[PDB]
């Protein structure tokens, strides 16, 4: 399928408490592979996917120094935005960036992007065309004209169309062209009391990777989305994820309901019912 | 690798 | 433009009384990123709680997983308490082993 | 169908309470989409429908600037009208304008208009020929002179035929999806026991949108219109509307009357009868 | 020339005793725009009352909507009171469950 | 967008 190289940047000021916190995290298809954190004892670019241990000490030395230079830019950004938004030097503020490219199965670019946020709100973004910016408020307007003047979009474009793409392919190499590691869900149903002529059937999907999954409850072929309770998918802490969906049903009609689990690791979706222990 | 960022 | 954290508390493995397990507190959908998370056994703070690294999602909000080693029993109550500026008060979410 | 863009402008003096209160409200087909209020904290143009968030900071800036200019024009207007009618310096007074364009499904102007009022009474209006002014009274003739000769007929005609029509098309584009929404009324009849011998039947229509609706009671084929009580259509506060129509009928004859509910959201008009509750 | 306020007082939803609801006070047909609107519970002023923004319609008259959270019971009396230049006295309009 | 008003 498609593939992605994304970098997620965070700089957060903390007046009084010391210099801005600065973080760079890299992702190949949602999988974190490098990370920098300026609050570490020794601030360097560190491998986070063991397949990254393939790169030579130069790589790390040179991306570390890149992080340090980025930290300076964002630290100055923080100061600049206090001017733009007339904000106090004593408050805590956050800058975020998501930057990256998606290339196709053929290895061609399908989309370059770079998005900025300030205190959690969109600030400015590069358009589909890789040529123009979309500002979200008056302050971002000032940024947009400066960058248009400097032609920054042409320079970003070159990164996205080239550098980004080539390393994406390169990282895909090392981490295997389309690393679909896969643990299919182990599913089961539990049974729980309700205001007592009612019962709760809870369908569990456990130990699965990756996070994408779908559980449904069916009554005579129909999907009960109204009345289903769902939790957000969550990490077990060991690399896999968990989810459940529950349904409140009349006492004694448990066998009228079926749970369905859909996941790229499943040859065929799972079908299951409440089983009274034989 | 990441982009070399300039200032806003 | 603060965002209120959402919280789940749940174990890694199916809970069985007397069998060592991991208890999780998964906090999401929050901004700014400063946050304090405590875990509690019977209203008392647990001392050694690990924090994952903080990450953020496409909507900009942050998430983090806190966890600690525990041995569930019949009656011990576990909870996660989160202090964040979006919220008037610290929020407490109790472990329910069926959830 | 036809479509409209109108601006409703309010300026209210309040000597003893500070500066004139100034408001602009824009409507696309009777739906509020933007607003400026000079009394808010940090007054500027604001989106009032989610589909306006599409317009970027340039739009918000330029319309805010023009609101602030309009406000001065209207402040001066209040003073001028104080003298034109030789009134006291300490009295409160209101100017209102309704301004905009209605356009046919072909995109052609079906009629442009701009109406002013002072203290709730017509002051001047522009003619369905965008060329002349119908003045309503004394000092409105002066105004009409100034706008005639001094040439404001041309600047306003081109706004109305050009600028106004052009932006109306754009807002529909972004709007459309939401603008065309339609909630059909849910209806039912209640029963209320009256000055002994009689009963009131009340036909309710709830949860409908837009406000356009018609309710009638029928006694065997004939409509009672000249005999119902009916309330003005009213907002529910959630974006939908409510109305009822009621009739007094003899006890024991409730089943001879039918209530009819006409609304563009209806496949067919609803027909209903009082029901003895379960 | 001044215009006298028209008023309706009604709930957002079908009134159910003991069920949280919204009480509305819709005031139309008035000029000049200055107007004072209070909502009363058993003759006493309700402090938490929200006001929509003011609009005016094709005939130049103003209209505004006031509303308040409330939970009807069998015996509580509700009313909306409006003061306005067009009238000598403040005009009180009582909530009728069937209107 | 609204009209730019001059005065009476």
């Amino acid at each position: 399928g498609p593939h992605s190289l994304r970098y997620f940047v965070t700089a957060v000021s903390r007046p009084g408490l010391g210099e801005p916190r600065y973080m760079e995290v890299g992702y190949v298809d949602d999988t974190e592979f490098v990370r920098f954190d300026s609050d570490a004892e020794n601030p360097r670019y560190e491998p986070r996917a063991r397949w990254m241990e393939q790169e030579g000490p130069e790589y790390w030395e040179r991306e570390t120094q890149k992080a340090k230079g980025n930290e300076q830019s964002f630290r100055v950004d923080l100061r600049t935005l206090l001017g733009y938004y007339n904000q106090s030097k004593g408050g805590s503020h956050t800058i975020q960036v998501i930057s990256g490219c998606e290339v196709g199965s053929d290895g061609r670019l399908l989309r370059g992007y770079q998005q900025y946020a300030y205190d959690g709100c969109d600030y400015i973004a590069l358009n589909e065309d890789l040529k123009t910016w979309t500002a979200a408020d008056m302050a971002a307007l000032i940024t947009k004209h400066k960058w248009e003047q400097a032609g920054e979009a042409e320079r970003l474009r070159a990164y996205l169309e080239g550098t980004c793409v080539e390393w994406l392919r390169r990282y895909l190499k090392n981490g295997n062209a389309t690393l679909l590691r896969t643990d299919s869900p182990k599913a089961h149903v539990t049974h729980h009391s309700r205001p007592e002529d009612k019962v709760t059937l809870r369908c569990w999907a456990l130990g699965f990777y990756p996070a994408d999954i779908t559980l449904t409850w069916q009554l005579n072929g129909e999907e009960l989305i109204q009345d289903m309770e769902l939790v957000e998918t969550r990490p077990a802490g060991d690399g896999t994820f968990q989810k459940w969906a529950s349904v409140v049903v009349p006492l004694g009609k448990e066998q009228y309901y079926t749970c369905h689990v859909y996941h790229q690791g499943l040859p065929e979706p799972l079908t299951l019912r409440w089983e009274p222990p034989p | 690798i990441n982009f070399d960022f300039n200032t806003i | 433009i603060q965002k209120t954290p959402q919280i789940q508390v749940y174990s890694r493995h199916p809970p069985e009384n007397g069998k060592p397990n991991i208890l999780n507190c998964y906090v999401t959908q929050f901004h700014p990123p400063h946050i304090e998370i405590q875990m509690l056994k019977n209203g008392k703070k647990i001392p050694k709680v690990e924090m994952s690294d903080m990450s953020f999602s496409k909507d900009w909000s942050f998430y983090i997983l806190a966890h600690t080693e525990f041995t569930p029993t019949e009656t011990d109550t576990y909870a996660c308490r989160v202090k964040h500026d979006s919220m008037a008060e610290p929020k407490t979410v109790y472990w329910d082993r069926d959830m």
